[PDB]
Order: C-alpha cells, then structure tokens, then sequence
C-alpha cells in the first residue's frame, strides 16, 4: 500500500512515535504497513497493532453512539421532523467504522491468524477477531446480524479454548479475552447470566494463581482483574 | 457507566 | 468540492452534530462546504467554523510539539543516532498542519474577509487570519519565516484597529483578539513586554466597562478576562 | 503551562 516503500523497522519506529503523539490513525496505518510486510509480529508489535486500532475504532464507536442517541430521540412521539441529516451522518460514521473493522479483520485473515502457532499470538489475534466482529455487531441491524454475532462468538470461543489449555489463569491475554467475551455476552448476546458467570469464574481462578507470580506479574494481572470486578459491580 | 473492555 | 452537492442548511446541521460527537475534522469539512456556498456566515456559523478548525489544528500542533521535542533531544550531545524517521514523521505532521492552515487562509481570502463589512464579522475573520499565520510561524524555520510573522502581525493589527474603533472593551471578540495578539507577541515575536502591556491594558479597560453589562454579558466577558489574567500570571 | 489562546 502507501507503506510499501517504507522499511519494516521504520514503520515500527514511527508507530511508536505516533503512540507518543496520540496520533492513533497514523499509528494504525504504520502498523498495517508493518503487518503487510508478511513477517510475524513480536509481542510488543502486537500490542502496538491492537492499541492503534482500539483507539481508532473506539473514537468512531463513541461518535456513533452520540449520533444514534440523537437519531433515536428524533423518532420519539412529539419530536419535530428534521429531515434526513441525522440518519445520513450516523450512516457516514457507521460506514467508516465498518471499514476500519473490515480492515482489521482482513489483516487477521491475511495472514496473521494462520501463521500464529504460539498460544500468546494465536489467542491475541482471535481475541481481536472477536472484538472487531463485536464492533460490527454493535451497529448491525439487518439480515446478517446473527451471522456477525456468531462470528464474534466463534472467534472468542476458539481463543478461550486455547487460552484454557495453554495459559495460566493470570495471563493478561487470557484475562483480557475473558473480560471482553463477558462483555460480548452481556451487551451483544443477551446473555447477562453467562457474562456474570464468566467474569466471576475468571476472577476467582486468577486470584488463586496470584501466589505463583512475581511482583511485576502480580501488578499486571491484578490490573485486569479489577476490570472484571468493575463489570461485576455494574452488572449485579 | 458502560461495560469495560480491554 | 465533495460538499458541493449538499444543501447549505444541511452542512450547518451536520456541523452541529459533528460538534456534539467531537468529530472536528468532519465539522471542519462541513463548514468548509458551507463557506464555499458563497453566502456570508451568521454569528453562530462563524463560531462553528472557528471551533472546528481550532480543534483540528490544535491537535496537529500538540502532536507536532511532541515530535519536535523528541527530534531536538535526538540532536543533543550523547544521543544515539536513530536515522531519519523522527524528522520524517515530524515533517509529515508539519506538512499536514500547514495544509490545514492554508485551507483556512484560503477560505478567508476567497472570499470571507472581503465580504465582511460589520465589525463583528471583519474582526473575527482577521483574528482567524492572524491565528493561522501564527500557527504557520510556529513551525517555520526558513527564508519566509519573517514574512509569515509579519502576515500574522498585519492581520492582528488590522483587527485591533477596527475592534478599538467599533467594539466596546468587553466585547468577547475584541477580548479574544487581544488575548491572541498578546500570545503572538510573547511566543512568536520575541516581544514579552508588548505582550504583557497589551494583556494588562486589555484587562483593565474591560474591567472598567463591566458595569454597563447584563449578567449574561458579564459572564461572557469575565471568562476571557480570566484567560488574560492567566497569561499575566504565567508571564510575570 | 503554555500561554493560553482562544
Ligand atoms: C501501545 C503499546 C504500549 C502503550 C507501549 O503498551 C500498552 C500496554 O501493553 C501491555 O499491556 C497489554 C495491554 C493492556 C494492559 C491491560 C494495560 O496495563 C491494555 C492494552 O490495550 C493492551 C496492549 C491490550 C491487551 C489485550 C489485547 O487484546 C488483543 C489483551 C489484554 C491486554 C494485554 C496484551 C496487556 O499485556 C503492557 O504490559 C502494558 O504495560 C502497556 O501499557
Ligand atoms: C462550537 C460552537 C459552540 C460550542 C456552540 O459555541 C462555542 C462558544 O461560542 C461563543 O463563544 C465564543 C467562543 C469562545 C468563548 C470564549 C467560550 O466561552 C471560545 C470559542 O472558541 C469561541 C467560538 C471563539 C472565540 C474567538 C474566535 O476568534 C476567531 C474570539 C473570542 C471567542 C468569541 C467568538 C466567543 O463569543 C458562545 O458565546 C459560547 O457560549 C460558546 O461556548
Ligand atoms: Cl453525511
Ligand atoms: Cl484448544
Ligand atoms: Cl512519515
Ligand atoms: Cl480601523
Ligand atoms: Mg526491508
Ligand atoms: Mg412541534
Ligand atoms: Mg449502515
Ligand atoms: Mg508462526
Ligand atoms: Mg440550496
Ligand atoms: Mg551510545
Ligand atoms: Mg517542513
Ligand atoms: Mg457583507
């Protein structure tokens, strides 16, 4: 693409500069370029990829929710007709969001997942696949909605099965996957009981394994554990 | 408060 | 442009939605489209234009400063050579910033300023012209730097002369212009004494005129007055 | 602290 002429190492370096500058669209474009070099990503490189796109799509999602709320209020009894503009603009943001998700899913499919043999990498990328299908599901309202939901579920489930076999209960990737799959259950799949049970069992299993950890690992694991607890507090 | 993800 | 087929009123409406969503690049593009319809802008519309571009360029400026700081540290005694990447990325951000400034200056020149006859509008647009030349000056390092500085000065000065003749001391536009011209003096023109004297005299003149105001006007004027005081505190 | 503008 436009990054084809730039060295892989330079793309990585610039991704890191973009991160420091909070230039997440640039960060994402640099990491897309790096992925497209065809080489596997290191642990640190995976994190750059994920953070870049998380921030880009997160901004889009937040804008979409503002616009969708305004649209929904426009459809209430007693609201003045204001024309097609709110729908149009919501649709514009939606289409851009969908495009970013499709871009990420395309990187995963060509060829990050298929080349990922270690559980760290494979679980990481399958979690991402679940996340971006989840974001597609958040805006879906038509005949593929069920299929999009199932795609998210499938990816998360595969990642869960690997993570349970291959990673300790306190591994940050395993914990973040469980966190996000629980969010899927609660917010997408109409399965709040499943969400709660997953979050509880994940938390408890991790607590039981903290004793095996160094101080640094302990800090990393207890961080995400707190996110699980935050959702449990909100949902119960 | 929204659900939290990572 | 890409907005040529959209109604003026629809562009305005969508600018307002973009503002609510904090989608400032979209906001700016909608307001560029509205300007390009060729009709003068209302007071409210001017504010949308200015806020949109202020936020876009403000983000770029903040990123540029992070990158320039990293670059400058790379040029210090004992810093490892790391190749052209930091400069390249700073330059990319810089060029994009310059482009946005040139876009804004182009809207002002074709044809917002020439059509603006009321002091509110004329001063507003001349203040913008000074601001965007100021932003160009912040990144300028070569043979046109003096000319860019002079262009900012010229625009600010013209706006000052009109504002003093045509607006009360407490008018928010007059106050914001003085604030920004003082910043110009301090940060661009190497004239800290001029900056301080302008900020003081502006503040004092406004304080003397507050008694003429309604509660609402009072609130609007004392807001910007506090910004003047904040700079005076920082600079003295 | 930077200089403040509006
Ligand atoms: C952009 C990368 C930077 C900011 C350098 O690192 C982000 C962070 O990267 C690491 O932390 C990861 C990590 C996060 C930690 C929970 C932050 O502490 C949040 C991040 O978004 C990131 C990269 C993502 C995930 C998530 C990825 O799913 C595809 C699964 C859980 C979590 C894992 C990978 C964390 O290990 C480190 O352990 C953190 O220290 C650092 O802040
Ligand atoms: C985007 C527009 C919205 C958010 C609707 O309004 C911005 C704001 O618009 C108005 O306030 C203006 C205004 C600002 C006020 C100081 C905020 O209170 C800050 C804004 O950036 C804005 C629009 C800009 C200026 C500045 C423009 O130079 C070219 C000169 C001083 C100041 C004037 C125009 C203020 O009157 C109003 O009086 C405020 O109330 C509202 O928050
Ligand atoms: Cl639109
Ligand atoms: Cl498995
Ligand atoms: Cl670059
Ligand atoms: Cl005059
Ligand atoms: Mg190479
Ligand atoms: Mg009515
Ligand atoms: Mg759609
Ligand atoms: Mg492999
Ligand atoms: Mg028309
Ligand atoms: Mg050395
Ligand atoms: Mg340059
Ligand atoms: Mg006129």
């Amino acid at each position: 693409g436009a990054m084809g002429s730039m060295e892989r190492a330079s793309l990585i370096q610039k991704a890191k500069l973009a991160e420091q500058a909070e230039r997440y669209e640039d960060m994402a474009a640099f990491m897309k370029g790096a992925v497209e070099k065809g080489e596997e990503l290191s642990c640190e490189e995976r994190n750059l990829l994920s953070v870049a796109y998380k921030n880009v799509v997160g901004g889009q999602r937040a804008a979409w929710r503002v616009l969708s709320s305004i649209e929904q209020k426009s459809n209430e009894e007693g609201s003045e007709e204001k024309g097609p503009e709110v729908r149009e603009y919501r649709e514009k943001v939606e289409t851009e969001l969908q495009g970013v998700c499709d871009t990420v899913l395309g990187l995963l499919d060509s060829h990050l997942i298929k080349e990922a043999g270690d559980a760290e990498s494979r679980v990481f990328y399958l979690k991402m696949k679940g996340d971006y299908y989840r974001y597609l599901a958040e805006v879906a309202t038509g005949d593929d909605k069920k299929r999009i939901i199932d795609s998210a579920r499938s990816a998360y489930q595969e990642a869960m099965d690997i993570s349970k076999k291959e990673m300790p209960p306190t591994n940050p990737i395993r914990l973040g996957l469980a966190l996000n799959f629980s969010v899927f259950h609660y917010e997408i799949a109409n399965s709040p009981e499943e969400a709660i049970s997953l979050a509880k069992t994940t938390f408890d299993e991790a607590m039981a394994d903290l004793h095996t950890l160094s101080e640094d690992s302990y800090k990393d694991s207890t961080l995400i554990m707190q996110l699980l607890r935050d959702n449990l507090t909100l949902w119960t | 408060q929204r659900s939290t993800s990572t």
